[PDB]
C-alpha cells in the first residue's frame, strides 16, 4: 500500500515523434504510468518504454501536440497500469479509457486489476469439451464452437460480417445461461457501432452486455490499450465470478495498424511487410486469454474479427493469426455476389476442435463422417466445374453430373439460409443425409460400411 | 391501449422499485458512517517516515 | 560482490558495477530472483537477457553474480512430470502456490527432496576398484516400466571407498565415496551439468534399424531412421502436430521427450488428458504411456528469453537419457519459434542484421543443435548402445519455403517430410507433398528389408514411379481433355488415383486406424501392385487381337472387386487377428487371379 506523495517534474529533455524523454528522474519504475498538463488546461497521460541512467522516455496515449518543454509537468504515480473494474460494469458503455459516455458516475471499483494479465499455468487448465450450438448450418455442421475455443472471423472490406457476428451472439445456446457479451470496438464506423447497440436493444439483453467504443476518430494510439482493458473485464467476470461470458472484437487489422505505427516511430526491427518484428508475441498476448480452469465453472469464448486487406491469405495479420488460433471461418466474396446471405465458403473454414465435442453422447456417431464426405464431394464438384470451364458441357461423363448436381443441391439449402431462422443440430444432419443419397450407395468412401449400412436408406 | 397502458404500470412498479432500493440504500449507509470516517482519519494520521529502499550512501 | 541495474528495456537489462562477471553465467535480477544469462560485456557493464516478464524494475536495484552457467539437475524423478522452459517443476509450483498463476519470481527445487527411492548397488561394486566414469553403480526401480540407472558423471575417476547398501534413500543422501589421490567426495543420485555442454561419447556409429512411424505414408515410402533426423515444414492447418502426437504415441523407442516451444497450449492440455488414459504392452504388463514420457512446455504467451533455454534443456534430458542404454526420439515443435526469440534479443542489441532480419549466427545454432543426433556406443565398461532421434518441425510464414530459417534446415537434415496446403484442404489429412518429399536414408537399410521384407523392395519402387508417371501426365490431361490417349495410360491414371484415395488417405482419429502395422501396409502395397500388373498384362495382350480390354471393360468386369479392393483398409490391428487379415489379403487375391483369369 503506497503512501508517499508523488513526484513532480518539469525536465523536458526532449520530444520526438510520439515519444517524450524527460531528465533527472528518481528511480523511475518500467512500465510507469504519467500524467501530464499541457500549457493549456487539458490532461493527458503515458506509459514507460524503457528507461537509462536518469533519463526515461514515455509515450502519449493520444498522441503528442503542442507540448511545451517549459511549462508542462509530469506526475509520477509510482505503479503500473492498473484499471478499476466491478461487477456493475455491466449494462454501462465506455469509450477509450473506460471514461463513461452513457452519462452515469465514475467506476466504483469493487478491485483494482493489473491490465497485463499473468500467463496461465498449463498444467492447470481444462481441455474444453461442450458444444455450443449456433443455429447456423455451415458452423454447427461442418464446424463446431466450443466453450472456450478462440475462433476468429476472417471477412474483407464490405463483406457483411456484422450481421453474422449478430447473428451468433443473438442465439447462442448449448445442444441438448447466460452469454454475458463484452463488445470491444477498435477503430470502426459509427454506423457499425449504432447497428450492433441496436441489435443488442432489440434483443432485449441489456442487462448483460458491457460496452467499450472507439471511433476512427479517437487518437490512434489508444487503440493499443482498448481492447486489453476490455479482456480484463471479461476474465474478472470469468473466473471471479464463474459467469459465461462470450467476447467480440471488431478489428484487429486497426490494432496491428497502431501497433505497426508505434514501432516504426521507434525504428525497431522490421519482418514481413513493415511489420514489428514481435507482433507475434503480442497477437498471441491477446488470444491465449482463454480456456477455463480448474475448479471453476466459468468459461471464456473469443470471437474476433480481422480483415484481410484484400482477397490474399498470406498477407501477415491472417496467416499469424492462423498460427495462434485453433481454426477460422472463412467468408469469401464469391458467394457475396450470388447473394447467399450466409457468405460461408465451407472448404477454407477448417476448425480444430470437431474431435471432442462431437460423436456418441454429444450428438451422434454419424456426424463426423458425414461432415468429411461432404467435404470430399464439395471438393470433387469444384473441380468438376472447374474441368467443366475447360472442356466444355458435353465432353463430361454421368459422374460429373452427379458431382454438379450434389453441388447446386447443397449451396441451395446446406448453406443458404434465413436470416432469423434458428437450425438445430439433427435437421443439418438430416439435410446433410439429404444431400448425401443423391450419390449412390457404392461412391460414399469416407463413409465406413457400418454407418451406412444403417443410415444410408 | 393495451401497450400504453401496460407500459405505463411498468413505469410505475421500476419507478416504486427503484425508489425502494435507494431508500434501503441510504438505510445501509446511516448505519456505518463512523468507522469508516475513523479509518480513514487515522491513516491520515499516520505518517511511517523513511527513504527509498534503492538510496546509497 | 554485487551489480547495480543500469536500465531496462524489454527482456534486456543493463547492469554496472558487474567487473568480475564473465559471458553465459547465470545472474538474479530484481527484488524477486529473476534468473537470466549475460550475453554482452563492456568494461564495468554488462548485459542480460531475463527469462521472467520485465515490468516494476527500478534502477538501482541489486543484482547477485554467481559463477555457475546455466545447467539443469538430472536424476529420478523426472518422467511424468512437466516443467517451464528452464527446469522448474510447473505439478509442484501449482501445488505450492494454490493458485492458477504462476508467481513472477518462484523458486522451487527442480526435483522433489522428499521422495524415497530404492536402490541395488551394483553386483561387482568392490571396495578399492576403479570405475573411472561412466560406469553404472546402481539401480533404481523409479517405474514399473523403466528403470532409472545411476551412474558417475564424467570427468570423474578413483578408488571405491564407501558403498550404500541395497535400501531406500532419499535425495541427497550419500550414495557412494569416491577417494583419488588422497580428496575425498561424495555424491548421490542426482547431479548437475552446463546446457550448451556436449556430453562426450565414446563413438558415433551408423544407423542400422528403421525407425517406423506408424504412418502408411512415412514408412513405406519416406521411411525414416533410428538416430537420424528430419524435419517437418508446412503452413499453418497442415497437422504438423498430428503428426508428432502419433510419433509420440507410437514409437518404437523407449523415452519420447516432447518439447513444445511458442504454441497453444491446448495442445499441452491434450497431451495431459490423453496420454495417462491410453496403456502399451510391453514385459507383459500394461502401463499408462506417461511413464515412458517427460514433458517439457513453453506457452506462446510466456516471456520470449525462455524459448531458446527450453530447446536446450529438452536436448540435455535426451542426450543424459542416450547415455543411459535406449533408444529416444524428440518431438521439437516449431523451431522457427526459437528463431524468431533470437530475431527479437538481436533487436534489442541494436545488432547488426542479416537476411529477413535474423541474426547471422542463426545457421550456425542449427547446426550446433542438430548435429548432436546420432548412434551412439556410449562411455563405460558395461557397454550399451543407445541413439537419439530428432523430429524438428518448422512453420514459414507466408507457407513457402524461401525463409532462411528453413532454408538453413535443410542444408542440416537428412529427411524431409513437404506439407503441402491444398492436400489438408482436400481432408487429405495426412498432406504430404510425395513429388517434393525425399529421404537419404534408402542405403544402409536395404539389409533389414532383405531380411524380414523382402518383396517390399521392389514393390515401393514400382508405386513410385507409378506415381511419378501420373503427375507426367496429369499436365497434360488437364491442358487437353480425354479422348486422345491409350489404354494403358487410363489405366495407370485410374489407379494411381485409387492409390491416392485409399493407401495415401489414413484418417489417424477412426479407432480402427489410429495405428497401422508395417505388415499390414505390406500386404496393402502387394495387392495394389499384383492387381495393377495383373490388368496392365492382360490388356496389352489383347492389344492386337479382335477386341481390344478398355478400361470400360474392365470396370464392368470388376466394379465389385475394386469396392472390396478399397474397403481393404477396414481391418482393425486388434479385435481382428494376423492371421485372419492375411487370409483375407490372400482370399481377396486368390478372387482378383479367377476374375483376371476368366475373362
Amino acid at each position: 500500500y503506497l503512501s508517499q506523495p508523488r513526484l513532480t517534474y518539469k525536465t523536458v529533455s526532449g520530444v520526438n515523434g510520439p515519444l517524450v524523454i524527460l531528465d533527472h528522474v528518481k528511480f523511475p519504475r518500467y512500465a510507469e504510468i504519467v500524467h501530464l498538463t499541457l500549457p493549456d488546461g487539458t490532461k493527458r497521460s503515458g506509459q514507460v518504454l524503457e528507461v537509462s541512467g536518469s533519463k526515461a522516455v514515455v509515450q502519449v496515449f493520444e498522441g503528442t501536440s503542442g507540448i511545451d518543454a517549459k511549462k508542462t509537468s509530469c506526475e509520477f504515480t509510482g505503479d503500473i497500469l492498473r484499471t478499476p473494474v466491478s461487477e456493475d460494469m455491466l449494462g454501462r458503455v465506455f469509450n477509450g479509457s473506460g471514461k463513461p459516455i452513457d452519462r452515469g458516475p465514475v467506476v466504483l471499483a469493487e478491485d483494482f486489476l493489473d491490465i497485463m494479465g499473468q500467463p496461465i499455468n498449463p498444467q492447470c487448465r481444462i481441455y474444453p469439451e461442450e458444444m455450443i450450438q449456433t443455429g447456423i448450418s455451415a458452423i454447427d455442421g461442418m464446424n463446431s464452437i466450443a466453450r472456450g475455443q478462440k475462433i476468429p472471423i476472417f471477412s474483407a472490406a464490405g463483406l457483411p460480417h456484422n450481421e453474422i457476428a449478430a447473428q451468433i451472439c443473438r442465439q447462442a445456446g448449448l445442444v441438448k445461461e447466460n452469454f454475458a457479451i463484452v463488445f470491444a470496438a477498435m477503430g470502426v464506423n459509427m454506423e457499425t457501432a449504432r447497428f450492433f447497440k441496436s441489435d443488442f436493444e432489440e434483443n432485449g439483453s441489456m442487462d448483460n452486455v458491457c460496452l467499450f467504443l472507439n471511433l476512427a476518430n479517437d487518437p490512434t494510439i489508444e487503440r493499443i490499450i482498448t481492447p486489453r482493458l476490455a479482456l480484463t473485464t471479461a476474465e474478472f467476470l470469468a473466473y471471479q465470478c464463474e459467469k459465461h461470458v462470450l467476447v467480440i472484437l471488431t478489428d484487429m487489422s486497426s490494432y496491428a495498424e497502431a501497433l505497426r505505427e508505434v514501432s516504426a516511430a521507434r525504428e525497431e526491427v522490421p519482418g514481413r511487410r513493415g511489420f514489428p518484428g514481435y507482433m507475434y508475441t503480442d497477437l498471441a498476448t491477446i488470444y491465449e486469454r482463454a480456456g477455463r480452469v480448474e475448479g471453476r465453472n466459468g468459461s471464456i469464448t473469443q470471437i474476433p474479427i480481422l480483415t484481410m486487406p484484400n482477397d490474399d491469405i498470406t498477407h501477415p495479420i491472417p496467416d499469424l493469426t492462423g498460427y495462434i488460433t485453433e481454426g477460422q471461418i472463412y467468408v469469401d466474396r464469391q458467394l457475396h455476389n450470388r447473394q447467399i446471405y450466409p457468405p460461408i465458403n465451407v472448404l477454407p473454414s477448417l476448425s480444430r476442435l470437431m474431435k471432442s465435442a462431437i460423436g456418441e453422447g454429444m450428438t451422434r456417431k454419424d456426424h463426423a463422417d458425414v461432415s468429411n464426405q461432404l467435404y470430399a464431394c464439395y471438393a470433387i464438384g469444384k473441380d468438376v466445374q472447374a474441368m467443366k470451364a475447360v472442356v466444355g458441357e458435353e465432353a463430361l461423363t454421368s459422374d460429373d453430373l452427379l458431382y454438379l448436381e450434389f453441388l447446386q443441391k447443397f449451396e441451395k439449402n446446406f448453406i443458404t439460409q434465413g436470416p432469423y431462422e434458428n437450425r438445430t443440430v439433427y435437421e443439418t444432419l438430416d439435410i446433410g443425409w439429404q444431400l448425401l443419397r443423391i450419390f449412390p450407395k457404392e461412391m460414399l468412401k469416407r463413409i465406413p460400411q457400418s454407418t451406412l449400412s444403417e443410415f444410408y436408406p | 391501449q393495451a401497450a400504453m397502458g401496460s407500459q405505463g404500470n411498468l413505469s410505475a412498479e421500476v419507478e416504486q422499485a427503484t425508489r425502494r432500493q435507494v431508500q434501503g440504500m441510504q438505510s445501509s449507509q446511516q448505519r456505518n458512517r463512523e468507522r469508516v470516517l475513523a479509518q480513514l482519519l487515522g491513516m491520515v494520521c499516520e505518517v511511517r517516515p523513511q527513504v527509498h529502499p534503492n538510496y546509497r550512501v | 560482490t554485487f551489480g547495480y541495474v543500469h536500465g531496462v528495456s524489454g527482456p534486456v537489462v543493463t547492469a554496472c558495477d558487474m567487473a568480475g562477471a564473465a559471458m553465459y553465467e547465470l545472474v538474479r535480477v530484481g527484488h524477486s530472483e529473476l534468473v537470466g544469462e549475460i550475453i554482452r560485456l563492456e568494461g564495468d557493464m554488462a548485459t542480460i537477457q531475463v527469462y521472467e516478464e520485465t515490468s516494476g524494475v527500478s534502477v538501482g536495484d541489486p543484482v547477485l553474480r554467481t559463477g555457475k552457467p546455466l545447467s539443469v539437475e538430472l536424476g529420478p524423478g523426472i518422467m511424468g512430470a512437466i516443467f517451464d522452459g528452464i527446469q522448474r517443476p510447473l505439478s509442484d509450483i501449482s501445488s505450492q502456490t494454490q493458485s492458477i498463476y504462476i508467481p513472477r519470481g518462484v523458486n522451487v527445487s527442480a526435483l522433489s527432496r522428499d521422495i524415497k527411492w530404492e536402490f541395488i548397488p551394483s553386483k561387482n561394486l568392490r571396495v578399492g576398484s576403479h570405475i573411472t566414469g561412466g560406469d553404472i553403480y546402481g539401480i533404481v526401480n523409479e517405474n514399473s516400466l523403466i528403470k532409472h540407472k545411476i551412474m558417475l558423471p564424467p570427468r570423474n575417476r578413483g578408488s571405491v571407498t564407501y558403498i550404500a547398501p541395497p535400501g531406500n534413500y532419499d535425495a541427497s543422501d550419500v550414495v557412494l565415496e569416491l577417494e583419488f589421490e588422497g580428496v575425498k567426495e561424495k555424491f548421490s543420485m542426482v547431479q548437475v551439468w552446463p546446457v550448451r555442454q556436449v556430453r562426450p561419447v565414446t563413438e558415433k556409429l551408423p544407423a542400422n534399424h528403421p525407425l517406423l512411424t506408424g504412418q502408411r505414408v512415412l514408412d513405406a515410402l519416406f521411411p525414416c531412421v533410428q538416430g537420424g533426423t528430419t524435419a517437418i515444414p508446412g503452413a499453418f492447418g497442415c497437422g504438423k502436430t498430428v503428426i508428432s502426437q502419433s510419433l509420440s504415441k507410437y514409437s518404437n523407442s523407449d523415452v519420447i521427450i516432447y518439447v513444445g516451444c511458442g504454441e497453444r497450449g491446448n495442445e499441452m492440455s491434450e497431451v495431459l488428458r490423453d496420454f495417462p488414459e491410453l496403456t502399451m504392452e510391453v514385459d507383459g504388463k500394461v502401463e499408462s504411456i506417461m511413464k515412458r514420457t517427460a514433458l517439457v512446455a513453453n506457452t506462446s504467451n510466456m516471456p520470449v528469453a525462455a524459448r531458446e533455454a527450453s530447446i536446450y534443456t529438452g536436448i540435455t534430458l535426451s542426450e543424459y537419457f542416450r547415455d543411459m542404454g535406449y533408444h529416444v526420439s524428440m518431438m521439437a515443435d516449431s523451431t522457427s519459434r526459437w528463431a524468431e526469440a533470437l530475431r527479437e534479443i538481436s533487436g534489442r542489441l541494436a545488432e547488426m542484421p542479416a537476411d529477413s532480419g535474423y541474426p547471422a549466427y542463426l545457421g550456425a545454432r542449427l547446426a550446433s543443435f542438430y548435429e548432436r543426433a546420432g548412434r551412439v556406443k556410449c562411455l563405460g565398461n558395461p557397454e550399451r548402445e543407445g541413439s537419439v532421434s530428432i523430429v524438428g518441425a518448422v512453420s514459414p510464414p507466408g507457407g513457402d519455403f524461401s525463409d532462411p530459417v528453413t532454408s538453413a534446415t535443410l542444408g542440416i537434415v537428412q529427411v524431409f517430410w513437404g506439407l503441402d496446403k491444398k492436400l489438408a484442404q482436400r481432408k487429405h489429412f495426412p498432406s504430404v507433398n510425395w513429388l517434393i518429399s525425399y529421404s537419404k536414408y534408402m542405403r544402409a537399410l536395404d539389409e533389414y528389408y532383405d531380411k524380414h521384407f523382402t518383396e517390399f523392395v521392389p514393390l515401393r519402387t514400382k508405386a513410385k514411379e507409378i506415381l511419378q508417371e501420373e503427375e507426367d501426365l496429369a499436365e497434360i490431361v488437364q491442358l487437353v481433355g480425354k479422348a486422345s490417349l491409350a489404354e494403358t495410360d487410363k489405366i495407370t491414371l485410374e489407379v494411381a488415383k485409387l492409390i491416392k484415395d485409399d493407401f495415401l488417405q489414413q484418417n489417424g482419429y477412426t479407432p480402427y486406424d489410429r495405428f497401422c502395422p508395417f505388415y499390414k501396409t505390406v500386404g496393402m502395397l502387394s495387392n495394389m501392385i499384383s492387381f495393377y500388373d495383373m490388368a496392365r498384362r492382360a490388356v496389352e495382350t489383347t492389344a492386337q487381337s479382335d477386341n481390344k480390354i478398355t478400361w470400360s471393360i474392365i470396370r464392368e468386369h470388376m466394379g465389385e472387386i475394386l469396392y472390396k479392393l478399397s474397403s481393404m483398409k477396414f481391418k482393425d490391428p486388434v479385435k481382428d487377428g494376423e492371421a485372419k487379415i492375411k487370409a483375407d489379403y490372400a482370399q481377396l487375391l486368390e478372387d482378383m487371379q479367377n476374375a483376371f483369369r476368366s475373362l
